[PDB]
């Protein structure tokens, strides 16, 4: 209650100034999908320190992506039709061909916890039997480890696929720059002196 | 001087540690001393604890793992206050000592380390090939040729470029990275030529003129705008070092031209870098506020090209397009050459364009500090104004600027209890005199003194006027800061008057610390208390002068006579709390216990006496004189007999009623009395109320009675019939050079880009306008001006109109103050009593100069900065004979005036004879031309001379003003060494070197023997209110109390022909 | 003396901030110094800790949401003694910096802000028509003629009076 | 970095005038010699030196140190008039306090003042002020602007120079402090070199550090400043004027001028102040209305003048310190 | 809101003066056809700046 | 838009109260089995009356 009040209090969606600072709006307006393309990022992801309600913001850091963004390279020299000054795509996650654990599975591990820690406060909050705080925390715990194994080859092997798919022939345009809180696609429209574009 | 002389550096290239000891770098043993191991703070930005990694660590990277370790959790723990020095250092050190840069130490005495690249291989866990390179092959990183360093990396894994993401300072900000530097594997100069040639593709990249490790690398901006945070920071840094080069001073810089090439910019960056090359500045010296630093810079170009210059307006529209080029400047160019010469391997930037000293300019002053800029508008510039429309300042929306009634006192507490004794001088008060005085006095009462003056005492209540200073004394004590008094100390009395609770002590000085968690309620004064409290100081002091023990003797008491008494009485006991038996009492109607509540005509049988009594009652008696005069004559009678020394506020007094009191005590006790007129420092600046001081001297006096009296004239004149007061206005619509304007300030909001012009046309009225911007996003300046009835007399004279204009054209973008926080402006400035005084001498003279048939020029003999100006119609010539006036002859004639900076002061060789002329002799016969002190005997001879001189001419009037003697004895007794004091028979009239004076009588007797018609004229209250009212000026405590005497004593002589 | 001589004011009419900077008003950065940013006390009335909002904030309104934020819980915590100077300022400042008056900054050097009306549109969550007016149409609030200010509001949503 | 005892940091020198008469024969040669130097710009080598060696950084860490300890409660003994007191003060932003002297009111709880921001002109101006109060009667250690006497600061880009003086002179009755000069921000009037007519100012001791560069190329630049000192001169009893050049010609011309705008000459001196860009041949003339003639004025050699008198220039470039490693 | 503030106020219906100058009424009454045949014109269409 | 002020009010009403029910319950030492089942019930209409 308190956190979602100081915070939604400060705009529910921001847009960006000219000097690129973030200008949040005032109302706590809802947020439709048809409003997706147009200076108005959803506000939760702004990822901008907000004095008051901080637990809400911290829980928020969990969402940021992992993978880096490779610049197609191959599709470009091949000559493939890209059209975006400089093509490139963003890969979900680096292929950690090194040793021990990951960085991706290892990340999810701390994500499950920070969150789990959060589930704990809410639960002890609504005085609940330890029988279920545990059974469920136990469940939350199974995929920390459980997604440790899947992410092994998922990230190595599943990733290289994107590694190439990022550059198929027609499969142009840049989908995501990698920075949630500030990436608006390139708006391409067919202009026409005649009718309405 | 000429050729710039530098010592290039390549800092980073030489900040990468030697390999063989690239281990102790993490400092494994010792703990990082804040001094040179990191910079750090916590800002009043509520939170903002920045941690700067000073050292070889500046440029680093972290990780996903590095980013776990506390220290990145250690910030979000003390949101409230600065991290605990301990928990910080101790902690940090843990991580510091963790980073273990993979490497292979050697023995060669030339290797280094590249570091950066490495640091980065570590960043990610050695997966990104370059990184997967170092791991098994670690030796790859050592290196000797600053560039081969890298070319090795590339050559092996074969690639065009490696991207080095680039973090940001302040380890506490995981909030992305503006951009990133790309390292281009381009060896030979020719190769790069072409790398960046094709680089006119890809959205936003930009590069620096030269290069670290001398390996062409470029920046890539994650956003169009983030691109601007960088340039701005950097272009600005350029003028920072460039000022130095112009100056000629070894500048060990990473590279001559600091600016950076918008390769693919996009208009905003286009016009930003556009400015960059032009170095439009003047060596600031100040410090510009970062963050808004960009908008500040981006804004300036908009206005630069905007006021542009036609010629250079193009020279700039040029670089606006051809921007991938670089614009050095002959000097620069010449330098870069020394560089290429040294070793033809320095692969610095290809396309460029020498300038040719740049087509002149405007040193566009600036800074984004926090003061607001006080400007002092010049009379005549050189932008011969045609006309230009009347400007409209907006509405000052209080919470930015509020306007208030009377610039709060602000004075040292100790000088606050100072009065003056106008001593009686009039051997006899004959019936002939009584006949005239009673009528004059009754007449004033019949009408009620000047509406203008009375309005003034009430608005200017010595309460509020002198409150915040007093409020301040109390404000600190409540929090334990006033630890030194001395009981008898004036300072002790004041803190006390100010605080309700009981003040205490110990071995003096130390004031018993405020008892635990409790707080006294700041005292409640009446606006009569400071005055009465002050009168009491005057009395104890009047007891024997020389003494600083203001604690009512041992068992002696006093009674307070002021209607509506206490805290006046109450503060006295708390103050006199410890001293044996001191009895304090307070009468007056409406007075609440502990205070008897009598009524004016003291009830018979009620006998009271008490060493010193103070009577402040009397106030208004419907009687309409005869009787009102009598009711009070009566008040002083009891107040008088019953007590040894006491103060009675006689209000009026006229030279009649106050004098009548003297005759009465004269007979109700043979051997007269000794009385004085105590004008007390604190007491509604104006208010011509005077307290007679009465005591039974034991040596006659052979004088009593009064004639002029500095105190009496204050209320003697002020005749009234003023024809209404001049309410200070606040018009906000600046007309172009047109007299019309009524006294009052210009508080207005003009939009910028216009400020230059508004301010420029504005100089014609006031003569010092303050201004500010609140933020860099407020496209409106704020101007505050207060029309100054002297500047107008001067600007308007013989029409015309040329202002400094373009010169103020320079501030426009930024140099215009910048405060952000409610200002207070008072509809009434404050002013050193001395200044108010000659200002006053002028109101008598101007009116006169406006009353004499034909009168051709005003010969102001010894002006100085031409004060006399506002004392001459906008018609006559004004001619100053002043040695140090130094005015350009042309400006002198533009505002039609003349200068004879030729000191003389002797007849026979003094061409005064120019009849139909007025000679204004203010000051002059004071201090020699050499800013000295004309000895009194000699000071007399000057008047003797102008006299023989005025004697053989005609239709000329000489105004000579001198200082009669009475001020000295009066001053020695009075104790208000504000701005007079009396150093060994003289008087440091503010900033002036003491000045021995002369006898009013000897002055009169000499010219009298000679025959020149004369009048010793001294200003009056009518003129005082007039001098002050159209001027926004107020009087301010000390002044009033002492200005009466000074004005009166400082007479004037009209030697009229 | 005789004829009274005054200088009328219309304080409120001239206490409403200029629009282009009706943002820094909430003082987003700096923290409210007791001197001129609020008046405050605790009285020997056993309890009675009064907090006076000195400044352009005097006339305000709050809400159901504004009325949640501690500071309205911060009084009922030190029933015994004066709120801890620290926990007070520090705190207050949080809320202060929260109120975000909807508006549309301009450049005209004469606009103002009406404020009061607005402050109130914010009070309730922009539901009461006058309030449902400003939201999408924010420029409505700036104004130059002290009276036209309002007459604009009415003219559009057509009503005899706003409360 | 400097490294010196703070107390010896405010020390100057008076090169006293000695030249019974300044004959026209001399004027013929001096004006040309002086104009010639201005025509060219003194030695490239020397000028490069004053700028690199800024009496700012040079003398900073010592000053930084004074501030560094106070922030942590270690400076518990001053004396108001103390030079030492003035320095800690110039160094710290917040308001310095006291009690029974010595003991400086302990830093208020968990708060910290921001170390002062100097211009590299402040130590010099601050120092000139010390020179003035001291010049008042020499023998004395009370550097607190008398009782109700004031001074005005004339240096473009003023404050903290002026600001430090009030914090320092904070308690002393009425002391009024002012600062003009272009680019100066309130509390500082912002006039411009050729003082705007009608604007009358005076204040016991004035310090003028403005003047700096006047495109005029002499004749006039000489005159613009001769003019600056004229007002600065009449209007005040004792004041410092940074005369920059000065040559045995222009500095001397100032002497002849005050000579007639007031019969009984004047008493002037050349104050080379301790703190002030080691080199920089800038000298402040000290001017006061003595009451005993002088029968000397005018200069010939002067320790101060030769500093800028020679340095003829035509140096043929500077010798940049290298660092060869072979 | 802002624009139909000054517009309805300029006058919500007007008439043509002996010399065309549109006489703009200051009221803003509705517009029943009942005065289609009178001398009033709906104001919107005044097509005057 | 979003939530209410009315449902949002009931939400804090259920809590302040619930918090109150909590003290009374821990007061009369009761099994956590029911403190919860019932608090759970109290909770259903916070959201349920939303």
């Amino acid at each position: 209650p308190v956190e979602y009040g100081i915070f939604v209090q400060r705009g529910a969606t921001y847009t960006i100034n000219a000097a690129g600072e973030f200008e949040f709006s005032g109302r706590n307006e809802k947020w439709d999908q048809a409003l997706y393309l147009s200076e108005h990022f959803p506000a939760l992801f702004s990822d901008v320190p907000l004095a008051g309600a901080n637990t809400i913001i911290a829980i928020m850091r969990l969402f940021t992506p992992q993978g880096f963004l490779r610049t197609d390279d191959l599709a470009i020299a091949a000559n493939f039709p890209r059209a975006s000054r400089n093509p490139q795509t963003y890969i979900p996650y680096t292929n950690q061909r090194g040793t021990v654990t990951n960085e991706f599975a290892s990340r999810f591990r701390t994500i499950v916890a920070t969150l789990a820690n959060v589930v704990n406060e809410r639960a002890v909050q609504d005085d609940m039997q330890k029988a279920t705080r545990s059974c469920t925390k136990q469940w939350l715990r199974h995929l920390e480890t459980q997604f440790d194994n899947i992410a092994v080859a998922h990230t190595d092997h599943l990733s290289v696929v994107y590694a190439t798919m990022s550059n198929f022939m027609l499969n142009f345009t840049n989908n995501f720059s990698g920075n949630h809180a500030t990436f608006k696609p390139d708006q391409y429209v067919i202009t026409s002196p005649e009718g309405s574009y | 001087m000429w050729h710039y002389t530098s010592i290039n550096n390549d800092t980073r290239v030489a900040l990468d540690p030697k390999p063989n000891q690239i281990r102790t770098i993490t400092k494994p043993n010792t703990v990082p001393q804040l001094g040179t191991d990191y910079l750090y703070t916590f800002n009043s930005q509520r939170r903002s604890h920045t941690l700067r990694l000073l050292g070889p660590f500046q440029y680093f990277n972290f990780s996903e793992t590095d980013r776990g370790h506390p220290l990145f959790r250690l910030p979000l723990k003390y949101p409230s206050k600065a991290i605990p020095a301990d928990e910080l250092i101790d902690n940090l050190h843990s991580w510091m000592r963790s980073v273990h840069l993979l490497h292979v130490r050697s023995e060669d005495n030339t290797l280094r380390y590249n570091w950066m690249l490495g640091v980065y291989a570590r960043s990610t866990n050695y997966t990104t090939p370059v990184g997967q390179l170092v791991v098994n092959a670690p030796a790859i990183l050592n290196y000797s040729n600053p560039q081969d360093a890298f070319n090795s990396v590339f050559v092996a894994l074969g690639i065009d470029y490696i991207d080095i993401p680039i973090t940001n300072s302040n380890i506490f900000d995981d909030s992305s990275t503006p951009y990133n530097v790309r390292i281009w594997h381009a060896p030979t100069m020719t190769e790069v030529n072409h790398i960046l040639a094709l680089m006119r593709k890809s959205t936003l990249v930009s590069t620096h003129s030269s290069w670290h490790w001398n390996v062409l690398h470029t920046f890539h901006y994650r956003s169009e705008s983030d691109m601007i945070d960088h340039f701005a920071a950097k272009i600005l840094e350029d003028w920072r070092q460039k000022e130095k080069l112009d100056k000629g001073a070894l500048v060990e810089a990473d590279r001559v031209i600091q600016r950076l090439i918008p390769l693919s910019s996009s208009t905003y960056v286009q016009r930003l870098a556009a400015i960059g090359a032009l170095y439009p500045n003047e060596f600031t010296e100040n410090v510009l506020d970062l963050s808004r630093l960009s908008t500040a810079l981006l804004q300036l170009s908009d206005t630069y090209y905007q006021h542009a210059n036609d010629q250079l307006r193009r020279l700039y529209r040029r670089m606006y397009n051809d921007s991938r080029t670089l614009y050095m400047t002959q000097r620069h160019q010449e330098l870069l050459l020394a560089q290429i010469t040294a070793d033809p391997n320095i692969l610095l930037y290809p396309y460029t364009y020498i300038f040719t000293t740049i087509p002149t300019s405007m040193n566009y002053i600036s800074n984004t500090g926090q003061g607001r800029i006080k400007h002092s508008l010049t009379v005549t510039g050189a932008t011969e104004h045609d006309t230009v429309a009347d400007i409209v300042l907006g509405q000052t929306g209080e919470d930015v600027i509020t306007i208030s009634m009377v610039e709060p006192m602000s004075i040292a507490v100790e000088d606050m209890y100072g009065y003056v004794l106008d001593t009686p001088t009039r051997d006899i008060w004959p019936a002939d005199e009584q006949i005239e005085q009673k009528g004059d006095a009754v007449a004033l009462y019949d009408t009620k003194t000047s509406r203008a003056l009375g309005m003034f005492n009430n608005t200017v209540r010595i309460d509020d006027l002198l409150s915040p200073l007093l409020s301040l004394v109390y404000r600190t004590y409540i929090k334990g800061d006033t630890m030194t008094m001395t009981q008898g100390s004036l300072d002790h009395l004041t803190l006390c008057a100010a605080v309700d609770s009981d003040i205490t002590f110990v071995g003096n000085r130390m004031i018993a610390p405020l008892p635990e968690g409790y707080i006294p309620k700041p005292m409640h004064r009446n606006n009569s208390t400071m005055k009465m409290l002050s009168l009491y100081v005057a009395l104890k002091k009047l007891e024997n002068f020389a003494t600083n023990s203001y604690l009512m003797a041992p068992d002696t008491s006093i009674i307070l006579l002021g209607a509506e008494r206490e805290p006046a009485v109450n503060i006295l006991r708390r103050f006199n709390r410890n001293v044996s038996n001191v009895r304090i009492i307070g009468m007056g109607d409406r007075a609440v216990e502990p205070n008897i509540r009598v009524r004016v005509p003291f009830p018979i049988d009620k006998n009271i006496s008490a060493d010193f009594i103070i009577c402040d009652i009397n106030s208004y008696e419907d009687q309409s004189f005869e009787s009102m005069f009598s009711e009070t004559i009566s008040v002083v009678t009891t107040c008088a007999s019953a007590a040894t020394r006491a103060l009675v506020k006689i209000n009026h007094p006229s030279e009649y009623m106050i004098n009548s009191v003297i005759e009465r005590l004269s007979q109700l006790g043979g051997v007269f009395y000794h009385t004085a007129l105590l004008k007390t420092a604190s007491q509604n600046p104006y208010s011509y109320e005077t307290y007679i001081y009465i005591t039974p001297i034991a040596a006659a006096v052979r004088f009593p009675f009064y004639s002029n009296s500095a105190m009496i004239n204050r209320y003697m004149t002020a005749v009234a019939d003023d024809e209404m007061p001049i309410i200070p206005s606040i018009h906000t619509v600046i007309k172009g050079h047109s007299n019309t304007y009524s006294p009052g300030l210009f508080c207005g909001c003009v939009d910028v880009q216009s400020a230059p012009l508004a301010l420029s046309q504005l100089k014609s009225y006031c003569s010092e306008a303050t201004t500010w911007r609140v933020d860099s996003d407020d496209n409106l300046v704020n101007i505050i001006a207060r029309i100054d009835p002297a500047r107008i007399a001067l600007e308007f004279r013989t029409r015309s109109n040329t202002s400094a204009y373009h010169e103020y054209q320079r501030y426009v973008p930024n140099g215009l103050g910048f405060k952000v926080r409610k200002t207070r402006e008072f509809r009434y400035m404050h002013r050193e009593v001395t200044f108010i005084h000659k200002l006053m001498m002028y109101a008598l003279i101007r009116e006169q100069i406006s009353l004499t048939e034909n009168m051709t020029q005003v010969v102001s003999i010894g002006g100085r900065n031409l004060a006399d100006i506002s004392v001459v119609p906008l018609n006559m010539k004004y001619v100053v004979i002043d040695p140090a006036t130094r005015i350009e002859t042309l400006t002198q004639e533009k505002k039609n005036i003349e200068v004879q900076s030729r000191p003389f002061q002797f007849d026979a060789a003094n061409m005064d004879l120019e009849n139909n002329s007025i000679y204004l002799f203010i000051a002059v016969i004071m201090n020699e031309p050499n800013g000295a002190a004309t000895p009194a005997r000699m000071q007399m001879d000057k008047i003797r001379n102008v006299a023989t001189a005025m004697l053989t001419r005609t239709n000329c009037v000489a105004y000579i003003s001198f200082y009669e003697a009475g001020i000295i004895t009066r001053l020695d007794q009075s104790t208000a060494h504000k701005t007079i004091r009396v150093e060994e028979g003289r008087l440091k009239v503010a900033n002036y070197v003491p000045v021995d004076t002369l006898v009013e009588a000897d002055v009169t007797l000499m010219l009298r023997d000679i025959g020149i018609t004369h009048e010793i004229i001294r200003p009056s209250t009518p003129e005082l209110i007039d001098a002050c009212s159209n001027y926004g000026i107020r009087l301010g405590s000390t002044g009033g109390a002492v200005l009466d005497v000074f004005n009166h004593y400082s007479p004037v002589i009209k030697l009229v022909r």
